């Protein structure tokens, strides 16, 4: 299963 | 032997033609299990090997709930990147994103990855220590430094340690069949003249996974690594891969020429010359 | 920035002139994701051709794997035609049997 955390650059 | 498990992103912006593509496809070695498209009519994570399948229905809804949020932030940083750059608003971009962990030939974490990348190039990267960064360029300081100031590394580390592992050990365990099985690789060498006084041998393996294997030709020993034309290993389309090594040897001097291979699916490395059958 | 795509034309299994197969044509390294390829029969093209989901390997160059069901024949051509930002005109690569 993915990850969850926040991706924003 | 070891195993991993590895999640790829794709994120493409396309001016003029709609809004950002996102692609998210995630691997067990070299087995794909899952995809979802953003460019699909109704797009939702879906199953790409026997075993996933089994997975409940909250498992598919927790995926695809996951990929959606990311669409929408890969769109917010397809826009940011331009910004960073100071690039026009009429490029087609590409963000990447690999990610995932190692698992070493035992069963606990041998090592965390997420790597990002910008136009194919190097733009972010968690450390090993899966507490710190290396920004390529002074706009990847920027992300390091949004990151660092919200302890980003801290619950990737955690997922890298803890669920990462436990759904790949646990994945593992279902696909044991195929996931825990190799198929050594089906060897030969194939002769054709390029001349009076040169002919190509050629060693083949095909049939086998996973994908990784080591093919040389040696010389009374010596190995040819500059003299042999290898071609990427390629996928045959049944799970298994196919690669080959060639040289050009001296018509009369074929017997002096050695092939060999190694494979985790062999138990000891193989050998091979040209067998021309009488 | 742009990289050109390698190109290979294969089958699934060693060809065997009536039996049936799988013509395989798998371009990679190539970067940005756009690409077009074309499976072509005595030049003329397949129609039901499939594909993998896209990918890329650890340089960040994409890879995908075009098919087609066939069966070779002794007097019947095979080749894979691609096309890419990179191509001044569309590559052509013709199947081999021994490649």
């Amino acid at each position: 299963t993915p990850y969850d955390i926040n991706q924003m650059l | 032997g070891s195993h991993s498990m590895r999640y790829f992103y794709t994120a493409m912006s396309r001016p003029g033609r709609g809004e950002p593509r996102f692609i998210a496809v995630g691997y067990v070695d070299d087995t794909q299990f899952v995809r979802f498209d953003s460019d699909a009519a109704s797009p939702r994570t879906e199953p790409r090997p026997p075993w996933i399948e089994q997975e409940g229905p909250e498992y598919w809804d927790r995926n695809t709930q996951i990929f959606k949020t990311n669409t929408q932030t890969y769109r917010e940083n397809l826009r940011i990147a331009l910004r960073y750059y100071n690039q026009s608003e009429a490029g087609s971009h590409i963000i990447q994103r690999m990610y995932g962990c190692d698992l070493g030939p035992d069963g606990r974490l041998l090592r965390g990855h997420d790597q990002s990348a910008y136009d194919g190039k190097d733009y972010i990267a968690l450390n090993e220590d899966l507490s710190s960064w290396t920004a390529a360029d002074t706009a990847a300081q920027i992300t390091q430094r949004k990151w660092e100031a919200a302890r980003v590394a801290e619950q990737l580390r955690a997922y890298l340690e803890g669920l990462c592992v436990e759904w790949l050990r646990r994945y593992l365990e279902n696909g044991k069949e195929t996931l825990q099985r190799a198929d050594p690789p089906k060897t030969h060498v194939t002769h054709h003249p390029v001349s009076d006084h040169e002919a190509t041998l050629r060693c083949w393996a095909l049939g086998f996974y996973p994908a990784e294997i080591t093919l040389t030709w040696q010389r009374d020993g010596e190995d040819q690594t500059q003299d042999t034309e290898l071609v990427e290993t390629r996928p045959a389309g049944d799970r298994t891969f196919q690669k080959w090594a060639a040289v050009v040897v001296p018509s009369g001097e074929e017997q002096r020429y050695t092939c060999h291979v190694q494979h985790e699916g062999l138990p000891k490395p193989l050998t091979l010359r040209w067998e021309p059958h009488h | 920035i742009q990289r050109t795509p390698k190109i290979q034309v294969y089958s699934r299994h060693p060809a065997e002139n009536g039996k049936s197969n799988f013509l395989n044509c798998y371009v990679s390294g190539f970067h940005p994701s756009d690409i077009e390829v074309d499976l072509l029969k005595n030049g003329e093209r397949i129609e039901k051709v499939e594909h993998s989901d896209l990918s890329f390997s650890k340089d960040w160059s994409f890879y995908l794997l075009y098919y087609t069901e066939f069966t070779p024949t002794e007097k019947d051509e095979y080749a894979c035609r691609v096309n890419h930002v990179t191509l001044s005109q569309p590559k052509i690569v013709k199947w081999d049997r021994d490649m």
